[PDB]
């Protein structure tokens, strides 16, 4: 049981909020932790999808929220009553399993009693086999599953799916008058949807990449809003999709976001992070030595002068006054959220809440080159005598490629090139010490699409010195652009250190003379 | 289905790979597949690693699961035209348009896609199309591309304008249309166009690099050395700036500090024939005469069909006590130039010296057909006419 959200809902009494998951992302109550005592005070069922972040006022009655559900749609709380406008309530407990999850009410999962669903998927057709709901979680994994094709009964669509949001906060306390409703999902489309018209005002899609942390804390005061890309920056792209300032000013990607309305305290991955400003100067950066993977900081006393709990990415936590160090020590494997855990109007109680299922609470000007005497008197010797300069180096290059000519003839005629119509190359690798060497020729076809069927190797080697087993091999039908290695094992026989080269002949097998060769000097045996 | 939602996009937006990709052989256990999104972190998040592989099979898979969808269509043709198959990338596009007639993406993929096969016809047509459909930077980025491979400038510079005409604020609309200004006569709405780039990225090396050259080009070198400095340490060996350089310490005759830098930059591109006349130039002014040979012959072998390149081979040869080479170098000079009297003089010149005098006349006629700047030149043109 993996949870998501984790907020404190105040002056209620201590009101602390928790969104678990349940078998499909359910909220079976998005359940009241009660730090101090851990029981549940009022319980908010009736949530199909994991929410992350609720949202409060000064003039609300502090039982209703803004539960942003990470599935199909977001459902805002208001006293067990989801009421967005047009497309955002989608019926909040489970509407596609409950077409189909009233064959599976006799007891819970197992693969006991699926096997006697049988009659249950066609004793009850509220749907004819519709593809959003037959399958969602409970049913057989394999019988029904060849009566998807031939039903094919359609679908409806809806907003996509959400991480976190924005919304108003001066008409707040009667959850009809707001204006603004700039909600950020996953494909980064932060769509701006409005009440007073039914309508869509604006859609930011300018990061294009996927945010973590939408909002930095929810909004910011100066409506500075924090856009977090998963490329190495962060955005100053403001409220109601103003124009963006864009500080890129990170090593790696930024892990985790939260606010305190005066900085933008950030993760990062090349292990430090990075206090921002609503305008994007680096007010104060801290190192740690390892990975971030969840950051907050506390109330605001002062301008913002309370700890930092800044978990790890080896399950360490690591807590902070920005100058001075406090605490290294190994509690949650993982981490989503950390916040107040304040009861009976005390200073501050932290909560944390790891991935295994607890709920932790505690306590502890150029370079332009210069030239010597050297080079002016090279000059002038060249000034006084280029024209034997140049004469004598035509000649060198004349009989330069009169020797190469004759090289290049010489390996012709012995076929002694490893890459030479008739596309080929081979190169021959030796690994190992000891007297056992593995022996891998790397042959490749290098053609636009043409095979080359009837090839051989014949390797040539002294045969007292070394035994290889099949020293003759027809090679696989070669295709174009992939390197085939063809390896045998060679062997030293001679009882002293004796090196010797070893040839292979690449040929056709209607011709006697090889295609083409390769030469290997092996190594010495480091025998017994 | 998806239990956990987002416990399988918390790893991922992070990048860690390991409790992402390790919770998805968990996740997808329990759920027996069938969650749709275990999936799909798997390709796009693939595609973003170097991996285009198993992308390509992930979209097979979402394609299969919605036969009647058009961007899973799309993203397996994205996937197809990420590997070398364009083809194939057309023929899935295709299936993907006549499920949906109405987005630019498939057009403009399309186009990107013919641009590989060389069907321009069909390329500048869907390109056309998925502009009328949405407006998009590299829709116009392509069709200059094509107008430019197929054709000339006089098709390109309307379409760069028009993009730029709206949204200017990109650097490579105002940069490539700057360049193309350059390839045309005009020197000042490439410069106006260089300048716009300049404001917005002070250091864009592709800017700085044609604003260097259209300073040196007149005159005033000190200006493009500064404009090099500026980018010096960002591009430290780039054999292009340092030609630039080597040319800009040779018009302020420091020609020793100009063959530095340019044999600096020949050194790190041996092919460039650029760099190889710019070092047969200079030791031809430094009057060395067996290097100059070497280099221009050089410059020869990696573009033979020029003029200058056998002007100056024969200029040097001439010096170089091999005057019937210097015959068939020129030969081959006028054969090769067009529009430079320069070739005609000095072999007029080549011609008097060898006390012919009458073909001399041939090459002045010749230039005086051809035909204005050169101050030197200027001279060595009544000279010869005079004493002629």
């Amino acid at each position: 049981a993996c949870l998501a959200l984790a907020d404190f809902h105040g002056d209620g009494e201590y009101k602390l909020a928790m969104g678990d998951l349940g078998p499909d992302g359910r909220q079976p109550r998005l359940k009241v932790l009660k730090g101090h005592t851990l029981v549940s005070q009022k319980p908010l069922p009736d949530l199909p999808a994991a929410a992350v972040t609720f949202l409060m006022a000064s003039h609300e009655p502090r039982t209703p929220a803004l539960a942003i559900a990470s599935g199909p749609c977001v459902y805002v709380y208001k006293n067990l009553k989801p009421y967005f406008k047009f497309s955002l309530p989608s019926l909040p407990t489970n509407p596609l399993e409950q077409d189909l999850w009233n064959q599976a009410k006799e007891d819970q999962i197992d693969p006991l009693t699926l096997k006697e669903m049988l009659e249950g998927i066609r004793e009850k057709a509220e749907v004819p086999l519709s593809v959003q709901s037959l399958r969602f979680l409970p049913l057989e994994l394999s019988e029904m599953e060849a009566f998807v094709n031939q039903h094919k009964s359609k679908s409806i669509r809806r907003q996509t799916v959400i991480t976190t949001m924005t919304t108003l906060k001066k008409n707040l306390a009667d959850e009809d008058a707001v204006s603004c409703l700039v909600l950020g999902t996953e494909n980064k489309e932060l769509l701006v949807l409005d009440p007073e018209a039914f309508t869509i005002l604006a859609k930011m899609s300018l990061p294009s990449v996927p945010a973590f942390l939408e909002a930095s804390g929810q909004f910011d005061v100066e409506f500075r809003l924090a856009a977090a890309c998963r490329n190495g920056s962060i955005y100053i792209l403001r409220r109601d999709s103003k124009r963006p300032k864009y500080c890129i000013e990170l090593g790696a990607q930024p892990v985790g976001l939260v606010g305190v309305h005066k900085v933008l305290v950030v993760g990062s991955n090349q292990d430090s992070l990075h206090g921002f400003t609503y305008k994007g100067k680096r007010l104060w950066t801290v190192q740690m030595p390892a990975a971030i993977l969840a950051m907050n900081l506390l109330e605001q006393h002062s301008r913002g002068l309370q700890a930092v709990m800044a978990a790890l990415a080896n399950e360490e936590v690591r807590i902070y006054h920005d100058k001075v160090l406090l605490n290294v020590i190994r509690t949650p494997e993982a981490v989503t959220s950390l916040c107040f855990g304040r009861y009976g109007r005390e200073d501050n109680t932290l909560i944390m809440t790891t991935l295994g299922g607890g709920l932790i609470i505690k306590i502890l000007k150029l370079n332009v080159p210069r030239k010597t005497r050297l080079y002016v008197d090279q000059t002038l010797r060249e000034r006084e005598a280029g024209t034997a300069m140049h004469r004598t180096f035509q000649a060198d290059l004349y009989l330069l490629r009169l020797r190469a000519a004759r090289a290049y003839v010489q390996a012709l005629e012995s076929s002694l090139s490893p890459v030479s119509r008739e596309p080929l190359k081979l190169h021959a690798v030796v690994q190992g010490l000891g007297p056992t060497f593995k022996l891998t020729l790397h042959l490749q076809n290098t053609s636009t699409a043409r095979p080359i069927l009837g090839l051989v190797v014949c390797f040539l080697y002294n045969e007292v010195l070394y035994a290889l087993p099949r020293a003759f091999f027809k090679v696989p039908l070669l295709v174009p652009g992939l390197n085939y290695p063809l390896e045998t094992f060679v062997k030293s026989l001679s009882d002293k250190g004796i090196s010797d080269i070893i040839k292979v002949l690449v040929l056709r097998e209607g011709q006697s003379t090889p295609l083409l060769s390769a030469h290997i000097n092996m190594p010495m045996s480091e025998g017994l | 289905l998806e239990k956990q939602n987002w416990l399988i996009h918390l790893y991922y937006i992070q990048k860690d790979y390991e409790a992402c990709k390790a919770v998805i052989k968990e996740q997808l256990q329990e759920t027996h597949g069938l969650c749709e999104y275990a999936i799909y972190v798997q390709a796009l998040i693939f595609r973003l690693e170097g991996n285009i592989q198993e992308s390509l099979r992930l979209f097979q898979m979402c394609a299969f699961l919605s036969p009647q969808c058009a961007d899973n269509l799309k993203q397996v043709a994205r996937s197809l035209f990420l590997l070398g198959k364009h083809k194939a990338a057309i023929e899935v596009y295709n299936e993907a348009a006549k499920l949906n007639q109405k987005d630019w993406e498939i057009c403009h993929n399309l186009g990107v896609c013919y641009i590989y096969l060389k069907q321009f016809d069909k390329a500048q047509d869907q390109l056309h199309n998925a502009l009328h459909l949405n407006r998009h930077d590299l829709t116009y980025i392509m069709l200059g591309k094509i107008f430019l491979l197929k054709g000339d400038l006089d098709k390109a510079i309307e379409i760069y304008k028009k993009a730029v005409e709206f949204s200017p604020e990109n650097t490579e609309l105002l940069t490539t249309l700057g360049l193309l200004y350059l390839q045309l006569g005009i020197y000042q709405k490439a410069f106006e166009h260089l300048g716009n780039t300049l404001t917005y990225d002070p250091t864009n090396y592709k800017a700085i690099l044609a604003a260097g050259s259209m300073m040196q080009t007149h005159g005033d070198f000190d200006v493009a050395l500064t404009k090099y400095k500026v980018v010096a340490c960002a591009v430290i060996e780039s054999p292009p700036l340092w030609n630039n350089i080597g040319m800009c310490f040779f018009g302020k005759k420091k020609y020793v500090a100009a063959i530095s830098c340019l044999k600096r930059a020949n050194y790190l591109a041996p092919l460039d024939w650029k760099i190889l006349y710019n070092l047969g130039l200079v030791h031809l002014t430094m009057q060395q005469y067996a290097s100059a040979f070497h280099f221009l012959s050089a410059a020869i072998n990696f573009q033979p069909k020029m003029g200058e390149l056998y002007m100056l081979l024969a200029v040097a040869l001439t010096n170089l006590e091999d005057s019937e080479n210097a015959k068939r170098a020129y030969e081959e000079a006028v054969r090769l130039d067009k529009c430079n009297p320069l070739v005609n003089l000095n072999y007029a010149v080549l011609l008097y010296n060898q006390g012919e005098k009458r073909d001399a006349l041939a090459q002045y006629q010749e230039m005086e057909k051809k035909v204005s700047s050169s101050l030197e030149f200027d001279p060595e043109m009544v000279e010869v006419a005079q004493k002629l």
